[PDB]
């Protein structure tokens, strides 16, 4: 039946994915060792005497983030072949994984995603899990994509990127190869569904009350976002939503396509008893501007398509209700050409909860994607970022001695200086 | 003697023929299994309209179940009444629509379309003599509206005289759960007003409405709006199943329907509808019937009649009665409601007393009328159509799979023409 | 993940049933008649 | 299976208490230790918490029982004079036993033990049926966030069926 | 046959509604389960004058119970003799009509009104033919005020034929309720008078003096005084749905009463009414209830009417009795004091008798007259109204919604030309 | 269905919700967390099993009483975001609750009313309660019911102020406070009862033998008050009553909406004993010139009209013939144009006595809201308390070095003054 084949590459992209196989492990029931103590295919493959592995492939340059994993306690889920591993890293260099260190793990990357793709009937779609901040994230996130593009062309290929957030930023070179990577990302990827740690950082202090989290509070948070997302494909539930309509319902045109996310009842159990989670309160809550894992006020810029993943125990018709009621708020804008504005789909089972996590029990969740023009800003915000660098060239020397003909920073320059110019153009 | 060849498209069509093969069903007596069970010898007459006998003495539904999902049918055959049908029939596909006309229309339902032809003429040209065909497409979505339309056109050809008799399920826009149903919707009809012959509109905004204002229920489910057009669904066809004091089949309803031969959609209600508190305080005679028949609430459009003129009707009344009390209440309403009512014909009304209700009920009634006002449900879309394709928005999967420019300008050429010719008879 | 007795948080067990037009109204004495009731009757006790 | 045998858990005022008594709350352990300054400024925090929750209600909802990581007789009745709640003599064997199974302890390790990770003092501790750990408080932990993190509680979600 | 719609309205007139309900169910054997409990034919050979019969041997009432507040409808169902109304006709608002005549009135009775007048021809239009409406509003608040007589114009221009009777309850500046009264009082009086043929004036001062004076009851409460006008409502329609020797409808009432079209506002009082002592020592023959009837402290106005002149009067007369009786003592009444009644009508007044009497009574009579000591009453009220619109008191409200300055100016006046067209005829 | 938010600002505010969020649970059978061992609908959203909150939001611009009651009993009672906090407060300055320190709160507070007016549309109105006195009640509150207006407009606004007493003042700068803070008690609400402190000590000095009473007396009998004007708005009763129909049967005039209130019988265990509770009785108690609840005698005024709350066992006509009795007294006069001026509403539901409180079980009360010329008296006192320190700017530095300029302390003074010239110019 139907499986996504998920590419995790990066150290953002393996500590995602560490949460995401965290918890398709526990919403359908599925031991550490494969076995069960019709829905595990779509993000496991049977094979044996209930050995459930799963479907996606660990990359990385170096060899810290994924040998950890072999040692921790997913060696026998994660079979010990897909876990590909470099030497050398990336060091947060587009130069280094989109050339000399990263075309010796394209050869074998290629391979074992081909095996992946060639083992089960009818595969749906790639979701990749990168990470624009960096070296084996960025370079070998672009490499791979642009081979991709030419192995399976009418291929649905979704994205979940961590943007450099505007204070935040861990790396000084962040710039560089944000602006850099927008070539694998405009014209290769059909999704591009945008995170950034500062929102979620935020997200988590307001509604979790955990003032100092982790990257792994914020990797759940991302976790909850996919499972939603997938939830439809997996399960069953009234009118489903899949992979195939997803962007139907949210890409105008065909280089328009970076959209956001929101979630909803992110609530601990102590102050989630305390509110009745109704879906007008949800939904208004998924709309809120503070509830975007996106520095992106949506208010500068008017929305074009939204996406509402309702799941749980959600009746068809209060959906509606809910809806009405953001069309009637003038606070939600919506630009003139879609009176109709909204593709929501429905879920039946509960959104999970991981035991030892900060979420509670709740059955229903709203997780909009949406497309908006108001995440021109965010790319715009970087131009200005960009160019005070590159003025007099600083940071460049790693760039042109492994590659880079001086020319690549002023396409990529234009490739987003064209890429905002397109927004606000649209939405007049 | 006469038989009906019922295809399900969609998740909406194969979810309202699931509860419709349910109310059918146990109208004629007939175990999940396929057994007879049932009360009476007026059951076992006409099954030949909608039943096929197998072997061993269990009677298969007429069915085939159409959509390119696999999961739809999948819960079918799970739920309720769904094994009765023959696995033969589920013709299902794999990859599935995105909610595009493209898809199903041009390109990946073309290659599955030769596998429900066969299916459906293997039905078909087993028969005496068959009526037609009914299908329950889903105009807004992408299996529904794309390649269940394409069996309206492929089949037209193979058997022009048979009757095209169809279910409609319009998008309406506060109830609206895709984008792209406009596009769908508007692609949809341009091809159906040529190829039809009784196009019978339901909208999920008066399916709401009549559950909420009507039958006193909050937000139970949606399986509620299911049950409400499967009584409709067999209300019409009283006669092919069910003796009558009067008798009329679809192809009557055609004659004194159908004016002009671009006169197709119809109006359709259902109204013994009671609530809980008033099923005491309720008179169930006659007329108090054609009341809430005429009662624009009650209507499965959001279409209001009042806001139009009125041509044809039939009134399917379905209760033992008196028919000296169906007709002079026709007259009674013509009389007292004058302008709503078209001037060029003397009597609007039509009325066929069938003998026998539906289990439960003591009576019952079913409109399917032909009003001007549904111009405004028509011309509503439009307005949708006219929002997105002036800057052609999301078009580039509708001629990425097939399609030019051009059928877009055309679908919306014959639908101005067509609501303007709806108008000026008004 | 052997705690699955977590119970669920909101009390959200959406109405099944039908609304209520009608909630519960303490009969009054003040809108009771009595009195002229039994003095419109003839009683003669 | 018995968690605390018949004569071990003794409340205020030495009277012991059986397994039977505890069913319908939300029990958690306290491994605290009298001399200890994270001890003596988390208490009065527990107490208000304690008080509040099983003053304001229908049930007596949570339920704290008490292990002392001390050094003698005389300091456990002199840090037990000021908990109401129940407690276990730290003469018992119990008490080293369930050190040893909820890894609480404080630095003593080689010389008995020596396994690996810590969770040193101190540690409210929410439990179960067969004495299966359910969440931790995180009041010196990863998050090592003091004195609110009783707060973190699960009441509802964690009883002693 | 003939049918009276009941058009209760506001908190007063859904309150005296349902006593007035809670005295015709017991004379008609009423059950509040439908059904009846008696021995007669009498009772149920013209129980279509207010029960309707739906499908179950119950008869449902024809009350159109509304306000537009959530409240009072609740009390009512939960109340005695509740559960035997429709549920679809109750009918109501969810704000809160806080005594303002301008959003009862223009404002939010509009969305309203469509509503209400949807179930008052539901009820209305299937039958023989209608005798007439009957409303039971209060003219003062908001509701009873407002929406009470926004329909009273929208339903006679509906049915520009028939009687349109209004138990209004009139507001009592002696001691009151609120302090908008005059303007919720004068408001009312304008539409009252062009759109309404029998005015029935309640005061509340009246009801609490005749309680305490006559009946000798020192705190009988609200219901109380409901009662004591439901027993003049039934005693107006005791000839409609019983038999008896000198029969009187409505439209008798009106046409022995009206001197002139605009003078339509009726004195009402019930009268056998003895005290808890009395009951043994009092008499219960004509002569006596003859005394009672035009006796001052039996009047249910709180008007005098031996401060003005009589133009009319009646007096239905219920129970067995000899009709000699019935007419010798209407001139001992009409020559001893000669002084009140007018000289350009001879024999001023209309006698009946319907021969059931009331339960427990057995003899009763119910005296309506057309005295112009009315004209105090819109006299009063137009002592509170010109000290308030001189100064324009509590207006921002009512200019608020809409409504402004100038038809003040015309409802003062057609008061005023009201009052000074009793003037000239005592 | 009805609801009522009760915002409650200020640090009386605050204790005045202590002492109400005590009344109105005991009333509803609401216990501390919030079970039960349909009335409670305009006050108490079920969100849970049985799990009830208050539709009120806690704000004090200071930490210190919003955390007491986040230790207290009610810590589960209340939903703990519900209670808005900040770290410094407006120390006894308009201009410091009203701009610099009230950027940062209105923001979320503005934000939690919205979330708790979407639970229903049938909302009938807002409660504020503050006190004009000080910094935060008087700052934050003008700013909170200018944004109010800018928001949901026709929705009504009511008031219940805790204003400063003649003799009693407990602060220096109050007179400052008061006059600069009737622009938002004059246009931005609309019924406006004043309450001093120390009528209420006077209060439970006479009718109480409480010679040593603290605040927490003060709020209970506030209180009862508040629990008194909206027993119909949760009851049934033989006369009901909602909040707009409070406003348009008492407030003849837009700007003249500032009432008095009184509440009957104030009596405890040795009083109650030896005296008859009749109607007549409680109604003349309420009408005597010092039952008044802001030290102002209705004897140096006129009436205007007039709203009488019986509630418990109390039948029509005893309240129908006593108010005749109230009509014929001399030394209450109704001004020339209200000849019908009594609004009286009647409940069944006896109030609750708090256990252990300071009141009685008395099966009747009536409470007082009028409007009277009167009230001149209590705006007067600002005119030379105001003026007589305005003469030569004193403690104005902290007010125009802190955002507020000059000028806007004339602005103020006009503001009362053509208040002071309306009542006397409709009296006459
Ligand atoms: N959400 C999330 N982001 C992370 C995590 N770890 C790193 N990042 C982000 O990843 C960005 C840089 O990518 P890295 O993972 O650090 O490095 P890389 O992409 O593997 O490439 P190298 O620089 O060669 O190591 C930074 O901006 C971090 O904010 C994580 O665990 N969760
Ligand atoms: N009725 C009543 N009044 C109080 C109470 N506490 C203080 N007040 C009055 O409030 C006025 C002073 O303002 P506060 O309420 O103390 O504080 P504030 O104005 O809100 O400003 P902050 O102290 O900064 O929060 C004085 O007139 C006090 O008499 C109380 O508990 N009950
Ligand atoms: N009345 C009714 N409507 C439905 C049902 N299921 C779906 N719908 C609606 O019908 C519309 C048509 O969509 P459809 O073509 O069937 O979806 P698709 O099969 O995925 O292409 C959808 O927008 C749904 O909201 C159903 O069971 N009954
Ligand atoms: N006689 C009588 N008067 C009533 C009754 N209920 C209310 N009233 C009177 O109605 C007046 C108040 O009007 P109200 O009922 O609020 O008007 P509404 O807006 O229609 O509800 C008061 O003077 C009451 O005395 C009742 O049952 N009987
Ligand atoms: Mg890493
Ligand atoms: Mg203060």
């Amino acid at each position: 039946m139907r499986e996504v084949i998920s590419i995790h590459v990066g150290q953002a992209g393996i500590q995602i994915g560490n949460a995401c196989w965290e918890l398709f492990c526990l919403e359908h029931g599925i031991q550490p060792d494969g076995q069960m103590p019709d829905a595990f295919n779509t993000f496991f493959s049977e094979t044996g005497a209930g050995k459930h592995v799963p479907r996606c492939v660990f990359l990385d340059l170096e060899p810290t983030v994924v040998d950890e994993v072999r040692t921790g306690t997913y060696r026998h889920l994660f079979h010990p072949e897909q876990l590909i591993s470099g030497k050398e890293d990336a060091a947060n260099n587009f130069a280094r994984g989109h050339y000399t260190i990263g075309k010796e793990i394209v050869d074998l990357s290629l391979d074992r995603i081909r095996k992946l793709a060639d083992n089960c009937t009818g595969l749906q779609g790639f979701l990749m899990f990168n990470a624009v901040g960096g070296g084996t994230g960025s370079g070998l996130g672009c490499l791979l994509l642009e081979r991709l593009s030419v192995d399976y062309g009418k291929k649905s290929k979704l994205n979940f990127c961590s943007w450099p957030s505007p204070q935040v930023s861990t790396a000084v070179v962040e710039p560089y190869n944000s602006v850099l990577s927008t070539h694998s990302l405009l014209e290769h990827t059909d999704v591009a569904v945008m995170l950034d740690n500062e929102a979620i950082y935020d997200i988590c202090r307001r509604n979790l009350d955990i003032e100092r989290p982790t990257y792994t509070n914020l990797n759940r948070l991302i976790a909850q976002v996919i499972s939603s997302l997938t939830a439809s494909l997996r399960f069953d539930g009234a009118l489903n939503v899949d992979v195939t309509e997803f962007q139907t319902n949210l890409v105008p045109y065909p280089r328009i396509h970076f959209m956001l996310s929101s979630y909803a009842p992110i609530i601990s159990a102590e102050k989630a008893y305390h509110e009745q989670l109704s879906v007008a309160e949800i939904t208004n809550s998924a709309f809120e501007p503070a509830s975007m894992m996106a520095k992106c006020d949506p208010r500068h810029g008017k929305y074009m398509a939204c996406c509402l993943m309702y799941r749980g125990d959600v009746v068809p018709k209060d959906v509606n209700a809910a809806v009405a009621t953001i069309k009637t708020k003038r606070t939600i804008q919506f630009v003139d050409w879609c009176p109709t504005g909204f593709k929501c789909g429905i879920n039946y089972q509960p959104p999970t909860v991981v035991p030892g996590g900060d979420l509670a029990k709740v059955m229903r969740a709203v997780c909009m994607i949406s497309n908006s023009t108001a995440i021109a800003e965010v790319f715009s915000r970087m131009d200005h970022k960009f160019d005070l660098m590159y003025a007099k060239r600083a940071f460049v020397h790693w760039y042109v001695g492994e590659g880079m003909e001086e020319g690549e920073f002023s396409e990529a320059r234009e490739d987003l200086a064209a890429l905002e110019k397109d927004y606000e153009e649209v939405g007049i | 003697m006469r038989e009906i060849v019922h295809v399900q498209g969609g998740q909406c069509g194969n979810q309202i023929g699931a509860k419709f093969w349910e109310v059918i069903s146990d109208e004629h007596g007939i175990d999940p299994t396929g057994t007879y069970c049932g009360d009476s010898d007026l059951q076992l007459e006409r099954i030949n309209v909608f039943y096929n006998e197998a072997t061993g003495g269990r009677f298969v539904p007429r069915a085939i179940l159409m959509d390119l999902e696999p999961g739809t049918m999948d819960s079918v055959r799970a739920g309720p009444f769904g094994q009765l049908f023959r696995p033969d029939n589920f013709v299902f596909g794999q990859t599935g629509a995105g909610n595009n006309w493209a898809k199903g229309h041009y390109t990946e339902g073309a290659e599955l379309i030769d596998s429900v032809l066969d299916v459906v003429r293997k039905e078909a040209e087993g028969c005496d003599c068959l009526q037609g065909f009914q299908i329950t497409h889903s105009l807004g979505g992408g299996t529904g509206s794309g390649m269940g339309t394409l069996l309206i056109s492929k089949v037209r050809e193979e058997y022009p005289d048979r009757i095209m008799e169809t279910f409609s399920v319009f998008p309406s826009p506060k109830v609206s759960d895709t984008v792209v149903e406009p596009y769908n919707a508007t692609l949809s009809v341009h091809q159906l007003v040529e190829n039809a012959d009784e196009v019978q509109v339901i909208d999920n905004e008066a399916l709401y409405d009549i559950c909420f204002r009507t039958l006193k229920l909050t937000t139970p489910t949606y399986g509620d709006l299911n049950h409400l057009v499967s009584a409709a669904m067999s209300g019409v066809t009283c006669c092919l199943r069910f003796p009558g004091q009067l008798n009329s089949d679809l192809r009557k309803l055609a004659v004194n329907l159908i004016p002009f031969p671009r006169l197709h959609f119809f109006l359709i209600g259902f109204a013994p509808l009671t609530s809980r508190g008033s099923q005491q305080y309720r008179a169930l005679s006659v007329p108090e019937l054609t009341q809430q028949m005429f009662d624009a609430k009650n209507m499965m459009c959001a279409s209001d009649p009042r806001h139009g003129r009125y041509l044809t009707a039939s009134a399917m009344f379905r209760g033992r009665m008196s028919t000296k009390e169906v007709d002079e209440q026709m007259l009674n309403v013509q009389n007292k409601n004058s302008s709503y009512f078209v001037e060029w014909i003397p009597n609007n009304m039509k009325s066929s007393v069938c003998d026998i209700p539906p289990k439960g009920l003591k009576m019952s009634v079913t409109f399917v009328g032909n009003s001007t006002a549904i111009q405004e449900m028509f011309k509503r879309v439009s307005d949708q159509f006219t929002a997105m394709f002036r800057r052609k928005a999301f078009l580039h999967w509708y001629t990425g799979e097939g399609m030019d420019e051009m059928e877009f300008t055309e679908a919306e050429s014959n639908m101005n023409d067509l609501v303007s010719e709806y108008q000026q008879y008004q | 993940p052997s705690a699955g007795a977590s119970i669920q948080a909101a009390g959200k067990e959406i109405d099944w049933s039908e609304k209520k037009l009608f909630r519960k109204a303490v009969v009054s004495t003040v809108f009771a008649s009595d009195q002229v009731a039994e003095r419109l009757r003839q009683d003669l006790p | 299976l018995i968690l605390f045998p018949e004569g071990s858990l003794k409340n205020s005022n030495n009277t012991v208490i059986p397994q039977s008594h505890l069913k319908g709350k939300s029990v958690a352990l306290y491994f605290a230790d009298g001399a200890d300054p994270k001890c003596a400024s988390l208490l009065p925090f527990l107490l208000n918490y304690y008080r509040t929750m099983n003053e304001g209600g229908a049930n007596q909802k949570i339920e704290i029982i008490f292990v002392s990581l001390d050094r003698d007789r005389e300091a456990f009745e002199s840090h037990r004079a000021h908990m109401p709640w129940l407690s276990i003599d730290l003469e018992n064997p119990l008490t080293e036993i369930l050190k040893r199974h909820f890894r609480v302890m404080k630095e003593y390790e080689v010389p008995t033990y020596g396994y690996g990770s810590r969770t040193g003092v101190p540690s409210v501790i929410v439990i179960g049926s067969d004495g299966r750990e359910a969440q931790f408080l995180p009041i010196c932990s990863g998050l090592e966030e003091g004195d609110r993190a009783l707060l973190r509680w699960d009441w509802r979600n964690t009883k002693f069926a």
